């Protein structure tokens, strides 16, 4: 739980390849091969989502989530 | 300025110092091509002329009234 | 005691670096292939025991 | 050229350039521009507003009697 | 004898604690390593803020204890170290004074203006603006809501910039004015930034009148082609109508606008209910050139006439900004024949090649 705290780096991921293991193409420019942790849903990343890496390894700790009308028929 | 490669810091002011393909740009008087070289284009030369030169030598025609002035 | 080993596994090794992605223009002879990394140039390679 | 390509940008952030220079200065520095061109239905009239390229010559073709000197 | 040989030596002496604190000032700084500049998208604790930096990336950090979690909100500019990525202090007042500039004699309530051309619109604008600045606290008791902008369109080469200048300047209002140019020529992709500074700084100075022209500048492809790379030319206009309805439209600021082209205009926003009041604008007419031309050509040591009335019927099909140069088309000739005070002659034939300067 220590890793996951700060300071992060954010990515996008693409795609799985493995039960333990997916991909992305950062912000910084490149793409890198990674393993996901456990602790961690699965079923809400395949997608190009929003996500939050650990900066040297690389790796990938957690994920992140994030006209007004007013008008009636009186 | 200058500045430190890894603590971004003000160390020494400089000169602004010019490129090379720029400079190259000066110009000797290699021209050689009188007006006289020239056919036609008595107005034009004549009202070019009184934008450049009397500007660069003559503007107290233009300075003692201060008229808005042209620049090319 | 295998629980302890697996998260003591893990952490061990999202301490390891990242892991790039290419593909394969050729294979040179033996135990030497070429890369172009994506989105940059060109790298000769070696390859593992395994493959 | 409204984008925001680099090759599209880079071009004319040149001529944003151009213009606060040549709006930089006055005419007290004795400098004096020009410029050329084969066309003038095709560029950007921001050149031509009033101050910065204003005299203009309409080199016209040459009359007849202009055929004269140029031949001889 | 021996007394100015040490008379001398005080003065040594503190003409070093001078030079020495200096010295000793200097290294004080130089252990302050530099820092990295960001800006921010959004918030989600106070032991975790998202940041983004001047090149690229969106790091996600954490904070210092002594600044005020308070301030840190959305749009702020951020400073923070370069290692452990730590925010700790803030910059605000993006200043370019070359953008923007008040007039706080704009705020005299008797204040000049007495240029030519036009009158029912100073008349009327007036009208459509000073009433609900002074005293407002009627429009809603009555019922109505007042319009939140404006809009002032018109052909070229009128001369606007200075009216909207003049008009809330004799009204007693804090003008203030900034092209729609550099804010996209100085700043390509660090914009919208100004935008919301350009009103906090306005509010807090309320009342106050927005001006700016080359508003046809923030559309760029207007979505023409819905890529991600003209997010400056699409959001640009978004922070513009989302500060705009911010207002609720009270009576202490208001907003104009103006360009050439309002077919060109981007009504995807700016058309229905913020820029409401839209105001075409004329050209002179028989005598208001003699109210043109008293202006300028009265400012410079002429011979002393009235050509002007004979002159002008001979002009037509004649804008209105052209008459700065139509003087000093004729102060080209004054001097060509080395003169001081100028005659008709000039004005006669001022105008003959003008003619043909708009062709092309
Ligand atoms: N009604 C007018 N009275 C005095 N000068 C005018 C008038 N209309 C235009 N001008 C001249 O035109 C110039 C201003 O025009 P400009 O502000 O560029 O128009 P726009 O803002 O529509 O481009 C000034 O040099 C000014 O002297």
């Amino acid at each position: 739980k220590r890793i996951q705290s700060v300071p992060l780096v954010i990515g996008q991921f693409l795609e799985p390849i493995d039960q333990n293991t997916g991909i992305v193409s950062s912000t910084t420019g490149m793409s890198y091969v990674v393993r996901i942790l456990s602790t961690l849903d699965r079923e809400l990343l395949k997608p190009s989502m929003s996500v939050a890496l650990h900066r040297h390894s690389n790796a990938l700790v957690d994920i992140l989530p994030p006209e007004k009308p007013d008008v009636t028929y009186a | 300025v200058g500045v430190n490669k890894d603590s971004y810091l003000i160390l020494d002011t400089l000169p602004s110092e010019f490129d090379s393909r720029v400079k190259a740009m000066e110009v000797d008087e290699k021209p050689t091509e009188t007006y006289s070289d020239v056919g036609g284009l008595d107005k034009q030369i004549e009202e070019l002329v009184e934008a450049i030169v009397l500007p660069m030598k003559r503007a107290d025609k233009f300075k003692d009234m201060g008229i808005r002035a042209p620049k090319g | 005691n295998d629980k302890v080993r697996f998260i003591k596994d893990e952490l061990r090794l999202l301490q390891e670096p990242g892991s790039y992605v290419g593909e394969v223009i050729k294979i040179v002879s033996d135990k030497k292939v070429l890369v172009k990394v994506q989105p940059e140039g060109k790298y000769i390679v070696d390859v593992a025991k395994d493959i | 050229f409204d984008s925001e390509k680099s090759g599209d940008r880079e071009v004319q952030r040149t001529m944003l350039e151009l213009l606060n220079q040549l709006d930089g200065f006055s005419s007290d520095d004795r400098v004096k521009v020009l410029a050329a061109t084969n066309r003038v239905d095709v560029l950007d009239p921001a050149l031509l507003r009033s101050g910065r390229l204003d005299r203009k010559i309409e080199f016209p073709l040459p009359s007849e009697d202009s055929r004269a000197q140029i031949l001889q | 004898r021996y007394d100015d040989q040490l008379k001398q030596r005080r003065q040594n002496i503190r003409d070093l604690e001078k030079l020495y604190d200096k010295t000793e000032n200097d290294i004080k700084a130089l252990q302050s390593i530099g820092q990295l500049i960001g800006e921010v998208m959004k918030e989600l604790s106070e032991e975790k803020y998202i940041v983004k930096a001047s090149s690229g990336p969106r790091y996600i950090v954490g904070v210092r204890n002594s600044v005020d979690r308070s301030k840190l909100k959305k749009g702020v500019r951020v400073t923070l170290d370069i290692t452990t990525l730590t925010i700790m202090r803030i910059l605000p007042r993006e200043t370019d004074p070359l953008v923007y500039n008040m007039t706080s004699f704009e705020q005299g309530e008797i204040t000049f203006d007495g240029i030519g051309g036009l009158t029912e619109q100073i008349r009327e604008l007036r009208e459509v603006i000073e009433l609900p600045l002074k005293n407002p606290e009627i429009f809603q008791r009555v019922g109505i809501k007042p319009p939140k902008g404006v809009l002032l369109y018109g052909p070229p080469g009128t001369g606007k910039t200075l009216l909207a200048k003049a008009v809330a300047a004799t009204i007693g209002a804090n003008f203030i004015f900034s092209p729609a140019s550099g804010i996209v020529d100085k700043y390509i992709g660090e914009s919208a930034r100004i935008i919301r500074e350009m009103f906090a700084y306005a509010k807090e100075h309320e009342p106050c009148i927005i001006f700016m022209d080359e508003v046809d500048a923030i559309g760029g492809r207007r979505f023409s082609e819905g890529t991600s790379a003209d997010r400056e030319i699409q959001r640009t206009l978004m922070e513009l109508l989302t500060q705009m309805d911010g207002f609720d439209n009270l009576g202490q600021t208001k907003i104009i606008m103006a360009t050439n082209r309002p077919d060109t205009l981007d009504p995807a926003l700016l058309r229905p209910g913020r820029l409401d009041r839209k105001v075409e604008i004329p050209l002179p007419n028989e005598a208001g050139r003699l109210e043109i031309f008293k202006i300028h050509t009265a400012k410079v040591k002429k011979t002393g006439e009235f050509d002007f009335e004979a002159a002008v019927k001979m002009s037509d099909g004649f804008n209105g900004a052209d008459i700065r140069n139509c003087a000093t088309e004729a102060g080209f000739f004054a001097i060509r024949d080395d003169r001081d005070h100028i005659n008709p002659d000039d004005l006669m034939k001022a105008v003959r090649k003008v003619a043909e300067v708009k062709k092309l």
